């Protein structure tokens, strides 16, 4: 595939947390911690961690499945992951 | 570090819920099983006694994995698939490219040239980098595997330049 | 229950059901944690010596010389003759000896006495 | 299976053990019968080269078929009613060894008739 | 055994080359009609595998059948020859239930492509071979065991139901 | 849990430190400089016989590749083993040996000129 | 990179098919059915055996040829 | 490009199985919503799935009508001869 | 052979008064020409030994061996001036001069007449390999390993030399030519038992047989890398040669006492193969490989069979040459990273392709890839061991199996895996060592190409 860059694995992400229920529409933002801002709990957020899991093909480690919470970081540590630099 | 119980739980769903993607198959089988785990946990996270909450997990950890998937899966390129180190017969060292023949220096010139501005780099900022993590060292012996910052402008992190100079995700 | 995996030689109990994990104790999380230390800081000089922009060379690793001269230097001087060891040296070094040398033997003068009484083949035997 | 659900399952001698039978002569029982001829003769039948396998009673129809087929290329789908043939005659000796079967399956069930008929007499 | 195994081989090569290098069943599905070519090469090669008649597939296995149905054989020797043949065909649908058949089952970016002149004429060339090389060389070759005639048909017609049920 | 500014702030330093590496690794329009090098004039000939971009040219250029690939690898064969077999491997004897073509009844043999005589009549079956 | 190449990324919706290899595809499949039909009725007594099986129970005695069973 | 993926709003949990999924779920007191994560998979080109049958079936129409031409030019060449 | 005898003797003087740069270019070059003066001697006659003189005289068995060592003398040179660069000049030149007199007392062993001569140029060998291992060694038990490898030497030669002077006053003569043509029948005395011992166990002891085999992972292991493939590629074939020598006059008996010593090659062939699996050391896994094939070099010796003579020679000139290059190969890769675990440095078959090659060509000899010399050489002793007797086979046939095993293994945890991410001294590389293991690899295929040469006096 093209190389993948910051803002389109950022699309793919906001596009499957706005997905979620649990997130409507209006609370997502580019600042939405998963306990604080957006009212997931520790379960819901490794349902939504595992769900990135899935569909991104790549596999989350367990010392950032417990602790990737706002999708600055998330989309973050996908972009050094996978050597995303653009 | 230690293990606590809310990290023991969420590893704890984290197989769980994934042996339990192995086993339905369809994605439809899937969410539905999948949600009704998420109630089968969330419903009993009062249990005061955290000996009885271990032991909960306990049973929990055993009857998982009596019915752990016998063949799980695992994405490629993560630990466990096909993809698992299959490109490690192509990423070489960096230093290797101190190694190159005049010619083949010359034939790449101006990478060259910006890896010796990066080492450059590497030599202002060792001596920097080496007494920032000793002045802020755990007093007689570095107490967690945590790395030291560059809390002063312009100086390198600490031990910065292989993760920074590490083979890319894809060397080709 | 559906019974437990008994650990196996080849395999241990697995990470999953270990019950220390389980009933941790102060002293058993105190035990975890300075262990961390020691490996912090065994990361720490390691990293200092890997990230130095003039190391040259090998890191020289004191554990694997460790290993090396206790399984080639140490084992003759820490070697005591006990009861159990020479047992060992007698079943293995010279026990299938006397097996090996019995069954060739047998086969060799089995045949023999079947040459020379003229039961074997030997239409298009030569070569040997 | 049947026969072999016959011999195993129920009595051995009833049926006929594959590698003696006929144990019985052919001459006797049977009508007199007569040596089946040989279409193929043994010149020929080196001739050609046919394995051990395919150098049976029948072979003068495969001799005849290769003989067709060598002087018939690149048409691989002639020679379909020799193969036909040679097929019948295969179905014909098969034929003849099952009736060679039946012969000793029945005799069989006649010497039973010869041996306990007349043992009643005790 | 060449033909169609190697021919559902670079078909499989197909598939995991179009999901990004994905090859567990339980990540991919729904792919009939996203890709018909290599469908297509899957259940032909399914097609010649398994056997059915008047098709290079076949143009042993029915015979190697009939070979072990009507010899001197062991009970277990042919019962193992019907029962794998049986479990053939099983995982012989089980890989097109998974694979092209089914709903969509792979990662959300959808790069399954085909559009290569390289594969399509490699697994084109099998595809012709499949058809028809078996036919070629059974009725070219000379007879080098003789056929084996009239017998009864219930195990003639075996090798076929097993693989159906 | 976690992720501290005071962890923070090496992650973002290293960030761009991994980044600017990263444009580094990028190549330049010079890169990759290619030191001089001779050029047969056949093979000038034959790019200016591509160059054109008629259909026809496009054609005979690979049919001279497949040409040449006949000449030097499947031609070249032919001649040297065959000089090898009939002058020096078939002068030797058992070398080459060969089976006795099947010889049906009815067949012509080219030396004696005989047919080899027929068989006695076919049990005349039908089905 | 491959900038514009022929087949383009689809996010999660049915890729495009160039009706070329969908028109070959089943080209090859009706290729393999008429063949196995064609040669179906060409050949039938190939897979139905040509000629069916002598059952010997109904075989008389005659042909089969023991002596009486009175004897 | 950019890689414009399309509006959400229409990648919808309805008209999907996953229906059978929610009721029955919300039935036993809870809810799906990571369903529509999925639902490009039962919507789009991707929907209705041949059949196994109808699977091996591919090509059979074509492949009729050529046996039936080429039986009915056989006859004809048979029935001249 | 004094026109091989006296270039090299004069080779000497030479070395011994060259410039302080031109001795190893010196050196190198004429013991080339001595090696292609030496290629000359496989000129062998139908039946009869070339009897250059009463003292010398040669056949197809001491010429091939001969061929070898004087093509190895300019090996020992192209692979010695890596870790003898910083020394003085007259070290050097006695450095070069301890191997020009060992290829010396070689050549005069491999071309002796009378088995007294032998015997002297044979244990004259020891001389210049004890100084080799031990001043030039480097790592600790180096003067540990010249008093082992001395005294194992020692314990069998002088037994020997006792029974040579008892055969000389009885026999008459220790001439090969006399003792093989005026041979007797030996009877079966006890007497005659100890001087079959005496006259085996020296050379056995060489070979090495199973048990008393301890000279060597404590003397190869530690000898500079000149000394080690000399010791491996020649100086172990002088127990087999020196057995093929003496077993003329040594029958009926062998046989009768052939079966302790065969099955204690047999079975340690076994046991070195898997001490070679679980080894730490490259270097020490090669002379646990070299202990093996020479004990399948002993078994074919006592079977005392045409073909198992014949598979001898040619697995004794095979582990020559397969032995000298994997030592070269362990020597560059310990040098590169200054430590010898084979551990500390895998990984390097990317950052090293040639090396990668050939180790793997390396691995496949040893490991008897077909139709290689090495594999000829072993299937025709496995052959002569199974017409001696059946069971033999399966222990042979575990034995390429277990070799296989480790004849990947190291090559697997050497290059086939990561790169050490903490190491970086590892260099280009440098095209002497390329070149060296060329000169060992062409050679090895080209006798596979016509393997009559080396196929001993039996063909
Ligand atoms: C095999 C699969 C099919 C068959 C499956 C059959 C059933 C298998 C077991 C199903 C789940 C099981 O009952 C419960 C378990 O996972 S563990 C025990 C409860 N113990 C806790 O919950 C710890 C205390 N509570 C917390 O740690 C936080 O409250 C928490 C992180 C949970 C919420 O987040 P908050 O933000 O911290
Ligand atoms: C009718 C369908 C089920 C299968 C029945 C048996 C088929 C195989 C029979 C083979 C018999 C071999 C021996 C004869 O008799």
């Amino acid at each position: 595939a093209p190389p993948l860059t910051l803002e389109a694995i950022k699309d793919r992400v906001l596009y499957v947390l706005k997905l979620y229920d649990k997130i409507d529409p209006e609370k997502l933002s580019v600042n939405s911690h998963f306990m604080k801002d957006l009212g997931l709990d520790s379960l819901d957020q490794v349902e939504i961690i595992m769900a990135m899991e899935d569909e991104f093909g790549f596999e989350i480690p367990d010392i950032d499945a417990e602790k990737l919470m706002c999708p600055q970081e998330i989309v973050d540590y996908i972009a050094d992951k996978k050597d995303v630099y653009e | 570090a230690y293990l606590t119980h809310q990290q023991k739980v969420l590893r704890l769903y984290k197989r769980a819920l994934r042996h339990l993607e192995s086993w339905c198959v369809h994605r439809d089988k899937y969410r539905y099983f999948a949600c009704l785990m998420r109630a089968r946990f969330d419903e009993h996270k009062n249990e005061k006694d955290m000996v009885k909450a271990t032991q909960l997990l306990r049973q929990a950890e055993e009857e998982f994995w009596y019915g752990q998937h016998p063949q799980p899966y695992i994405f490629p390129e993560s630990p466990g698939g096909t993809s698992y180190e299959r490109y490690e017969c192509y990423k070489v060292p960096e230093w290797c490219l101190d190694d190159w023949h005049p010619s083949e220096k010359a034939m790449y010139p101006d990478y060259f040239a910006k890896r010796e501005q990066w080492k450059r780099l590497r030599r202002e900022s060792w001596e920097r980098e080496v007494k920032q993590l000793q002045e802020e060292t755990p007093p007689g012996g570095p107490r967690t595997e945590a790395l030291p910052p560059a809390r002063k402008e312009g100086d390198l992190p600490p031990l910065w330049w292989h993760i920074v100079t590490r083979p890319r995700e894809r060397p080709m | 229950s559906f019974p437990k995996y008994k650990p196996s030689r080849l395999a241990t109990l697995p990470a999953t059901l270990d019950p220390a994990e389980y009933d941790i104790s102060p002293e058993t999380r105190k035990a975890q944690a300075e262990r961390l230390a020691i490996r912090s800081r065994l990361k720490r000089e390691y990293l200092l010596q890997y990230n130095d922009p003039n190391r040259l060379g090998v890191i020289e690793d004191p554990a694997l010389i460790r290993w090396t001269y206790a399984r080639s230097a140490n084992i003759y001087p820490n070697f005591r003759p006990t009861p159990k060891t020479s047992l060992l040296g007698a079943l293995f070094g010279i026990g299938p000896l006397f097996f090996w040398y019995y069954v060739f033997k047998t086969d060799r003068d089995k045949k023999e006495k079947l040459i020379q009484e003229g039961k074997l083949d030997q239409t298009f035997n030569i070569s040997y | 299976g049947a026969h072999l659900a016959r011999r195993y399952l129920g009595d051995a001698s009833k049926e006929p053990d594959p590698l003696r039978m006929p144990t019985f002569p052919p001459d006797y029982g049977f009508p007199e019968r007569k040596e089946r001829e040989m279409v193929a003769t043994q010149q020929e039948m080196n001739d050609a080269q046919l394995m051990l396998q395919q150098r049976d009673y029948c072979a003068h129809y495969l001799i005849q078929l290769l003989k067709c087929k060598r002087d018939s290329f690149p048409n691989f789908l002639a020679c379909k009613h020799e193969q036909h043939d040679w097929d019948y005659c295969e179905h014909l000796d098969y034929v003849k060894r099952m009736k060679e079967f039946e012969r000793e399956r029945r005799l069989l069930q006649r010497k039973k008739r010869r041996e306990q008929r007349e043992a009643e007499m005790a | 055994h060449a033909f169609f195994k190697a021919m559902l081989f670079m078909c499989s090569g197909s598939i995991i080359h179009s999901l990004n290098d994905e090859q567990d069943i339980r990540k991919m599905g729904g792919l009939y009609k996203a890709m018909p070519f290599t469908t297509t090469a899957l259940i032909i090669g399914s097609l010649a595998l398994t056997g059915m008649p008047y098709l290079t597939g076949f143009y042993s296995k029915d015979l190697i059948i009939e070979a072990v149905n009507m010899s001197y054989t062991n009970a277990w020797a042919l019962l193992m020859t019907l029962i794998a043949t049986s479990l053939t065909a099983a995982y012989s649908t089980r890989i097109i239930f998974f694979a092209f058949l089914g709903k969509p089952r792979f990662p959300p970016l959808v790069l399954i492509n085909e559009n290569n002149p390289l594969l399509i004429n490699s697994i084109k060339r099998l595809l012709i071979g499949s058809i028809f090389a078996g036919f070629i060389i059974s009725n070219n070759i000379p007879p080098m065991t003789v056929p084996n005639t009239t017998m009864p048909l219930y195990m003639k017609m075996t090798a076929l139901i097993v693989t159906i049920m | 849990s976690g992720y501290t500014p005071d962890e923070k702030l090496r992650l973002q330093q290293l960030r761009e430190l991994r980044r600017r590496w990263l444009k580094d690794q990028e190549l330049s329009p010079r890169e990759p400089v290619l030191p001089p090098r001779r050029v047969w004039p056949m093979e000038q000939f034959w790019n200016k016989f591509l160059q054109d971009g008629a259909p026809w040219k496009n054609v005979i250029y690979k049919t001279y590749r497949h040409s040449i690939f006949a000449v030097t690898h499947v031609l070249i064969p032919v001649w040297i083993i065959h000089y090898y077999l009939k002058y020096h491997v078939t002068a030797k004897p058992y070398t080459v040996v060969e089976r006795k073509p099947r010889i049906f009844p009815g067949d012509t043999i080219l030396e004696t000129g005989e047919v080899i005589p027929l068989m006695k009549e076919f049990p005349d079956q039908h089905h | 990179a491959g900038g514009g190449v022929h087949i383009e990324p689809r996010y999660r919706q049915f890729p495009q098919l160039t009706r070329s290899q969908l028109i070959q595809a089943e080209f090859f499949s009706a290729t393999m059915w008429f063949w196995i039909l064609w040669r179906f009725w060409h050949d039938s007594d190939a897979v139905l055996g040509h000629f069916p099986y002598p059952d010997p129970s109904q075989w008389t005695d005659e042909e089969l040829g023991i002596l009486p069973d009175d004897e | 490009s950019k890689m414009e993926l399309p509006d959400y709003k229409q990648w919808k949990i309805e008209g999907t199985p996953l229906e059978t999924v929610q009721e029955k779920l919300a039935a036993r007191g809870l809810r799906d919503p990571w369903g529509r994560n999925e639902a490009w998979r039962y919507s789009g080109g991707f929907a209705n799935n041949v059949s196994f049958v109808g699977a091996l079936l591919k090509g059979f129409k074509w492949g009729f009508a050529a046996f039936v031409v080429a039986v009915g030019a056989e006859y004809y060449l048979e029935s001249q001869n | 052979m004094l026109k091989i005898i006296i270039p090299t003797t004069m080779l000497l003087p030479m070395t011994w008064m060259s410039k302080h740069n031109m001795i190893w270019i010196n050196a190198t070059v004429h013991s080339l020409l001595i090696s292609l003066i030496s290629l000359s001697l496989l000129n062998q006659l139908g039946e009869n030994s070339l009897n250059f003189s009463l003292t010398f005289f040669s056949d197809s068995l001491s010429a091939p061996l001969l061929v070898l060592t004087t093509w190895l003398l300019p090996l020992m040179l192209m692979a010695s001036q890596s870790h003898l660069s910083k020394e003085t000049t007259t070290r050097k030149k006695l450095y070069i001069t301890m191997l020009i007199l060992l290829q010396l007392f070689l050549i005069m062993t491999f071309t002796a007449t009378e088995l007294i001569l032998f015997y002297i140029l044979f244990e004259a060998t020891l001389v210049p390999t004890l100084i080799i291992i031990t001043r030039w060694g480097n790592q600790t038990e180096r003067l540990n390993a010249g008093l082992y490898f001395l005294f194992y030497t020692l314990a069998g030669s002088l037994p020997l030399l006792v029974a040579l002077v008892y055969i000389q006053n009885t026999t008459g003569s220790l001439n090969f030519l006399i003792i093989h043509y005026w041979s007797h029948p030996l009877s079966n005395s006890w007497s005659n038992i100890f001087m079959w011992l005496a006259c085996i166990m020296a050379f056995m002891v060489k070979m090495p047989l199973y048990g008393l085999h301890l000279w060597l992972p404590k003397a190869h292991v530690e000898a500079p890398i000149a000394g080690s493939m000399v010791l491996a590629a020649v100086l172990l074939k002088l127990g087999g040669y020196g057995m093929m020598r003496i077993t003329t006059i040594l029958n009926p008996l062998t046989n009768y006492m052939a079966y302790p010593f065969l099955m204690l090659s047999m079975w340690g062939m076994i046991m070195t193969s898997s001490i070679c699996l679980r080894q730490t050391d490259l270097k020490s896994l090669i002379a646990y490989s070299s202990v093996s094939h020479m004990a399948l070099v002993i078994v074919a010796i006592m079977i005392q069979t045409p073909w198992s003579f014949m598979g001898a020679t040619a697995l004794m000139i095979a582990h020559g040459l397969t032995s000298s290059m994997l030592f070269c190969l362990a020597n560059t890769n310990y040098e590169r990273v200054h430590s010898r675990t084979m551990i500390l440095a895998r990984g390097l078959q990317t950052l090293l392709p040639l090396m990668a090659t050939w180790w793997l060509m390396a691995s496949l000899t040893n490991l008897a890839l077909p139709p290689s010399i090495n594999l000829i050489g072993e299937l025709f002793i496995i052959t002569a061991s199974f017409s001696w007797s059946n069971i033999t086979i399966i222990l042979m046939g575990m034995n390429m199996m277990i070799t296989a095993l480790y004849s990947l293994y190291m090559l697997i945890t050497t290059q086939r895996g990561k790169y050490t991410h903490h190491i970086n001294n590892i260099k280009a590389s440098f095209t002497r060592e390329n070149a060296l293991m060329a000169l060992h690899i062409l050679p090895l295929l080209l006798l596979t190409l016509n393997p009559k040469m080396i196929l001993g006096p039996l063909y």
